[PDB]
């Protein structure tokens, strides 16, 4: 997971 | 179309 | 602390509905809203910025004659607050034009590079929300990508459809996005293109 879901 | 990038993107 | 830029498409076509479905402008808004309030109510240390492209007004640092037109900076890099939620929830409205999304990407990259000097950030990220129904120039695309890699700016796209009733320009945008994302991280990069529905689902779990 990364970005907005980080 | 021609584009002018900022100077820091040309280092 | 991380820096995240929400690059939202607010073009005319973003307000177009099909078969009574929620317009992509509303879908993108719900995703952005759910993400923001999750950061606010969680006391997160991540700072958020918001760039809009497709606005009838032009308000960015790089704006010039036939350069980065119809691109507006709604929120500079700083912590999210309840004012931002109110703005995104009821103030931000769609525009009447269609802006170049690559110009918007550059503005977002310039906003980070300029407003991140000195300050220590663990991650730099740009999230793009769009239906890809806007024309764009590919001039100096390889330079944009190289700077993304040089600056360690990860990238994500959020669309109203999966990669498969699309317009000609929309199909052209898909290929450009996939080209960019593949050059950044290959197959793993292609998996960073989500739908508004899927993203909304992930943002509702812990």
């Amino acid at each position: 997971a990364k970005g907005l879901f980080m | 179309r021609k584009r002018i990038l900022p100077t820091w993107m040309l280092a | 602390k991380s820096a995240v830029v929400l690059c939202m498409d607010v073009g005319l076509a973003m307000s177009h509905s099909n078969q009574g479905k929620e317009s992509p402008f509303e879908q993108a808004k719900k995703v952005m809203m759910l993400f923001l309030q999750r950061q606010v109510f969680a006391e997160s240390k991540d700072e958020i910025a918001v760039v809009l492209y497709g606005t009838d007004t032009t308000d960015n640092a790089l704006a010039r004659e036939d350069q980065y037109e119809n691109i507006s900076v709604h929120r500079h890099l700083m912590l999210p607050d309840f004012d931002l939620l109110e703005q995104i929830e009821n103030v931000v409205e769609p525009g009447s034009v269609q802006a170049d999304f690559l110009d918007a990407l550059i503005v977002s990259m310039d906003l980070l590079q300029k407003e991140t000097l000195g300050k220590k950030y663990t991650r730099l990220h740009i999230a793009v929300f769009s239906d890809l129904s806007s024309p764009f120039s590919v001039d100096q695309l390889e330079v944009i990508i190289a700077n993304l890699k040089k600056a360690e700016i990860t990238l994500q796209f959020f669309l109203p459809f999966s990669v498969d009733g699309l317009s000609d320009q929309q199909k052209e945008g898909i290929e450009m996005v996939r080209k960019i994302m593949f050059s950044l991280d290959g197959e793993e990069g292609l998996s960073e293109v989500f739908t508004f529905r899927d993203a909304l689902e992930r943002l509702s779990i812990f």
